């Protein structure tokens, strides 16, 4: 309120993740929108919300595809960072 | 006061000095290091306690790394270049239909995780499906290839009987044993990959042996009596041909 | 009171009993016995026996005379 | 501390006109008796014979050029397969004696004078579709005259 | 009659035996029976406990009770047929399997 | 000469450290300095090694004591069946391995199942691996037992075995022999020490509380009610060269390992002859 | 998940989508069969386990001597007779948290003040 | 050690020796120290010929 796949890709995501890394569903969400174009559906349950949804549709045989879209998403998807770089300590 | 334990060779004392091997017909489960196709293999050293002792060491691996798109569990077995899928080998066994098959593997019916993760297997073997299209397929990848339909299923029959798990038996009518053991395999290779388990400790001393006196003497007459008996063959033809008594 | 729990210094007494028996080098007398009176048997039984076939042409005699002949292995002795 | 108790006389005898033997099949070929109507038990005799390859002054020769002749060998009749066929378009079982050491399950039956007779198991043959089953090919075949012998 | 059929007469009136185990010493003094060919007796008990104990002839030998243990034979179906000095025929089905344990 | 015919050679994932499974079976001094250090290991006084017996005894034994056979499994049927492995060779299931595992205990300790036989039970893992297998490094340690009549869980050998040795100590009729037929006293392998719960000292970890020294080292307590087996001495986990070092449990770790390598070299009587 | 098998093949089961009537069916790859499906859910991924924690809990728990014991009161019996473990998942991340079970009622209590458990 | 309950995360488990050379050290504490001690030995062997060769 204020054509696609019946074959739906639903992710949790982790509140406690989602804060150390400090994130936001709607940041998370633009950068898979951002990545797929306009070729994936994507909707995001709130910040606010109890437990941390992600629903994705693509735009005969589609089992196989959704789950290459699912390694792409959890293994290719920079979220924020330099690539390389892990483990950042705050040192005085 | 002289406590014996040692040989008299040509007037010098000897002392035989215990040898401390890896124990064989272990079931061990490593992680393949982080640049690696295969992730995790599931090994056994398979030896007779006498009679030959064929060191044929059969891997069970798990191809795909953690994060990787179908992880396949293939095994290279003694005779054979390739690595197998394990489905096929049940099939050449003759667990033909699959949950047959899955049943050898896991044993809990509950257990989605694993058995999820034996889909793609069941997919990679979904190619054959009998037991003689299962030795074919076997016996298509070498030894050499020993070009012949009739001689390449033959050869499939021969490997799973004196190569493939030796330990256990090297006899006939032992498919329903050999199954279950691969299946019992597989368990501890996922059971690994999927965190219940931890790797095997390549250092812990209950799974060294040492090979004392007695066992390297053992050793030692066997290379050296096979050496006598086929020089007394040698003989026999020598002697058969000319009759000479 | 031969039912009284064993103290610290009574210890000393099994492990007394365990080298009496035993010895230092019971490792290295054990195993060669073992092979000995064992091991020996089982080496010389396992491939064991050998035979050679002569099998003719047979054409006619002094042909057609298929033969086999055996060399066997039995009970191994040791002075 | 109170049991009911039924007691019955065991005979073994040595007497006998019959070989008891075991017809088993495999829950998943789901085999129901019930269905049965007319049965015909024969042996398989289509590996009657069977010619296997034998080896054969001059040195030895290398195994590359081995001379070789040939030996008929004879199956026991004993170690035939059983070729179990059922209702005439039907079911078509084959039965494969099991390979075991001279040991045997005994039989108990029941006679009408209430008491048991036990017989010895004379052989065991597990029974399969033959649908499984695919013509014998020569290495099978010689496969299996030696497993018997 | 017809030679090669399977006298069906034993499953057709659904005649049932039992398949039992048992240790090679035990049939071994069976052998020695004679008279009427008996043995011993097997013995049920229930509130179920089954076994079977020699006869004081047979056994020649203090009294003991071999106990037995009831196994299932689901994972298949067992049949008898016997091969008379030449008719083929069905005489029963295993209705029940167990193991005579020594002792 | 002693330490020599102790001597144990390894050819070629961190070999040369002292692992945790070589305590009681191995010196933790006795090692080179250099190349060889940690790869040339020296049996402690009272480890043996097994000779290798038969496997058919006991796979006979087992079928007889409900064991089902692989030929025969139908995982889903028996879903929690313990899983029985003879010499890395599975011969089939067992129902309830408890009492099974409490029979084949009291075969190998009356002796109709030889004490050099190794027979673990993981519980959690539900498997019950068998070793008739020949090369295996073993300790005898005393059996402890909740069974006593009058209170507590306590080790087996009475005061009236003590004597009883002593006995036959004064004739030069009750041997070690003696002690691991009437079950006193039990070999155990590496994987099978994996199991057990073992008490340092008899008297001092068996009856709990109902001033204190202090010139004594400060020692731990007998908190555990399951210990199933006891140590006959904690100073046999040392092999034949650093059981000449005096007060070993005062010195710095390597200065041991040191007095035991140079021993061998220190002049004296060798042999009478 | 829980998958299910043909019954005449005992070979698995593919999904199939019937397109016309809007719904999820599992179709076997070696014979004709079909069935509808259970449940809409056909792949589950789980990287946050929780599913290896109490594994292994054998009724005979209490016959490893192996395991220490505590004097806790159960929450279902109230008996402060059990034996004590930790998360048998073997991964690096994982909570010291202890899980507890009962040796009269066998129920599986844990020590964990942050969340409440039913495993 | 097979003389301690399973997952025991105490200094005296997991090798802390609270006794002085003057006091004496207990079996366990005798055994950890031994492993300890080894290390050390390990390395001295090794670096020796590595350290050579960086030298050359
Ligand atoms: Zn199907
Ligand atoms: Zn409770």
């Amino acid at each position: 309120s204020l054509q696609q796949s019946p074959w739906l890709l639903r992710l949790e995501l982790d509140r406690a993740a989602m804060n150390d890394k400090d994130l936001t569903m709607g940041q998370v969400g633009e950068r898979i929108k951002q990545t797929f174009k306009n070729d994936l559906f994507v909707i995001w349950s709130e910040d606010n919300d109890e437990k941390l949804i992600i629903r994705c549709r693509v735009v005969a045989e589609e089992d196989h595809m959704l789950k290459k879209i699912e390694n792409t998403m959890l293994e290719n998807i920079t979220l924020r960072g330099v690539e390389n770089i892990e483990r950042v300590v705050m040192m005085k | 006061f002289d406590m014996g334990g040692y040989f008299i060779i040509n007037g010098s004392e000897k002392v035989l000095i215990a040898q401390e091997r890896s124990a064989g017909n272990i079931v061990q489960v490593f992680k393949k290091a982080a640049p690696s196709p295969i992730s995790h293999v599931a090994e056994i050293r398979s030896a007779l306690e006498k009679g030959s002792r064929f060191i044929s060491t059969l891997q069970v691996k798990l191809y795909g790394r953690e994060g990787s798109s179908a992880r396949t569990i293939k095994a290279t077995l003694p005779y054979i270049k390739q690595d197998i899928p394990i489905v096929i080998i049940f099939r050449a066994l003759g667990i033909i239909p699959d949950g047959e098959i899955l049943e050898h593997i896991c044993y809990d019916v509950n257990d989605w995780q694993m058995l999820e993760m034996l889909k793609p297997c069941v997919e990679d073997g979904f190619v054959i499906q009998d037991r003689e299209t299962a030795l074919d397929f076997i016996g298509r990848r070498g030894t050499a290839l020993g070009i012949k339909k009739e001689k390449r299923i033959q050869y499939a029959k021969d490997i799973l009987q004196k190569e493939f798990l030796p330990h256990i038996t090297q006899l006939e009518g032992f498919e329903s044993r050999k199954a279950f053991f691969l299946g019992y395999m597989i368990n501890r290779l996922l059971l690994c990959a999927l965190d219940r388990k931890d790797q095997d400790d390549r250092d812990h001393f209950g799974k060294k042996r040492l090979d004392l006196a007695g066992p390297l003497l053992a050793q030692l007459f066997k290379t050296l009596f096979k050496k006598l008996t086929k020089d007394i063959f040698r003989y026999m033809q020598r002697t058969v041909e000319e009759a000479h008594d | 009171d031969e039912s009284a729990p064993i103290t610290a210094e009574d210890s000393w007494a099994v492990i007394s009993a365990f080298f009496r028996e035993k010895g230092l080098v019971s490792q290295q007398l054990d195993s060669f016995n073992q092979f000995v009176d064992y091991t020996l048997q089982d080496i010389i039984c396992e491939d064991s026996t050998l035979i050679l076939e002569q099998l003719a042409q047979h054409t006619t005699e002094s042909d057609n005379i298929s033969r086999k002949y055996e060399i066997s292995f039995g009970k191994i002795y040791v002075t | 501390n109170e049991f009911p108790l039924r007691a019955i006389p065991k005979e073994d005898l040595e007497n006998m006109r019959t070989h008891l033997l075991k017809f088993q099949s495999k829950k998943k070929i789901n085999p129901v008796t019930d269905f049965h109507l007319p049965v015909r038990l024969h042996r398989k005799d289509t590996r009657n014979l069977q010619f296997q390859l034998t080896r054969a002054g001059n040195l030895r020769r290398k195994t590359r050029q081995l001379k070789v002749l040939d030996e008929n060998a004879k199956k026991l009749r004993f170690e035939e397969f059983y070729p179990w066929v059922m209702e005439d378009g039907y079911n078509t079982w084959v039965g494969s004696y099991e390979a075991g050491n001279s040991d045997s399950y005994v039989l108990l039956s029941v006679e009408d004078d209430g008491s048991f007779t036990m017989i010895p198991a004379d052989k065991v043959y597990k029974f399969t579709a033959r649908n499984k089953y695919a013509t014998l090919t020569i290495d099978e075949a010689e496969k299996r005259m030696d497993k018997k012998s | 009659e017809e030679s090669l059929d399977l006298d069906l007469e034993r499953s057709n009136r659904q005649v049932w035996l039992v398949r039992l185990p048992m240790f090679l010493a035990e049939k071994w003094r069976d052998r020695n029976n004679l008279h009427g060919q008996e043995l011993g007796k097997i013995r049920i008990n229930k509130d179920s406990k089954i076994t079977l104990l020699l006869n004081e002839n047979d056994n020649d030998s203090i009294p003991h009770e071999y106990d037995l243990e009831l196994t299932k034979k689901v994972v298949e179906n067992e049949y008898v047929f016997t091969e008379q000095n030449k008719k083929t025929a069905i005489v029963g089905t295993v209705c029940h399997e167990c193991q005579v344990m020594p002792s | 000469t002693l330490s020599h015919l102790r001597r144990t050679n390894t050819p070629i994932a961190k070999p040369r450290q002292l692992h945790n499974t070589h305590w009681g079976l191995v010196c933790p001094a006795e090692t080179p300095e250099g190349q060889a250090c940690g790869l040339v290991k020296n049996l402690s006084l009272m480890s043996c090694i097994s000779v290798g017996t038969d496997p058919m005894p006991i796979i006979t034994f087992l079928s007889e004591w409900g064991m089902e056979p692989l030929e025969d499994y139908v995982p889903h049927q028996s879903p929690d069946a313990t899983r029985v492995f003879v010499n890395g060779v599975w011969h089939g299931v067992h129902r309830n391995p408890a009492r099974l595992m409490e029979t084949l205990r009291t075969l190998r300790r009356k002796g109709d199942i030889n004490p050099e036989v190794s027979m673990i039970r993981d519980i959690r893992e539900k498997e019950l691996k068998i070793f008739t297998d020949a090369g295996r490094v073993y300790r005898p340690l005393f059996i402890v037992e909740d069974d006593e009549s009058l209170g507590h869980k306590e080790l087996k050998v009475r005061k009236g075995h003590i004597a009883k040795l002593m006995a036959t100590e004064y004739q030069d009729e009750y041997t070690w022999s003696s002690l691991l037929n009437e079950g006193l006293v039990e070999y155990i392998d590496a994987e099978e020490e994996e199991s057990i719960l073992i008490a340092m000292q008899p008297e001092d970890l068996e009856p709990a509380e109902a001033d204190v020294d202090p010139a004594k080292r400060i020692r731990v307590s007998h908190h555990a009610t399951t210990f199933t087996h006891c140590e006959i001495h904690p100073s046999m986990i040392l092999g034949v060269a650093a059981s000449i070092i005096p007060f070993p449990d005062h010195n710095q770790s390597p200065r041991n390992t040191y007095q035991s390598a140079m021993g061998k070299q220190a002049m004296g009587v060798f042999l009478t002859n | 998940t829980t998958f299910r098998f043909c019954r005449d093949c005992n070979n698995m089961l593919y999904p199939r989508e019937d397109k016309e009537n809007n719904r999820l069916l599992f179709e076997c790859r070696t014979c004709s069969y079909v069935e509808e499906a259970g449940s809409p859910l056909v792949y589950r991924h789980e990287l946050i386990t929780n599913i290896g924690e109490t594994a292994g809990v054998v009724q005979d728990i209490g016959s490893d001597p192996t395991l220490p014991r505590s004097d806790r009161e159960c929450p279902k019996c109230h008996s402060r007779e059990n034996v004590f473990f930790q998360s048998q998942q073997r991964r690096k991340d994982t909570s010291m948290v202890l899980f507890f079970v009962c040796l009269s009622c066998s129920h599986i209590f844990t020590s964990d003040q942050k969340n409440k458990r039913t495993q | 050690l097979p003389h301690f309950s399973k997952d025991d995360y105490s200094p005296e488990s997991k090798g802390f020796v609270e006794n002085s050379y003057l006091r004496g050290l207990t079996p366990q504490e005798f055994f950890f120290h031994a492993m300890g001690g080894r290390e050390g030995l390990i390395d001295t062997a090794v670096k020796t010929a590595e350290t050579g060769y960086i030298q050359r």
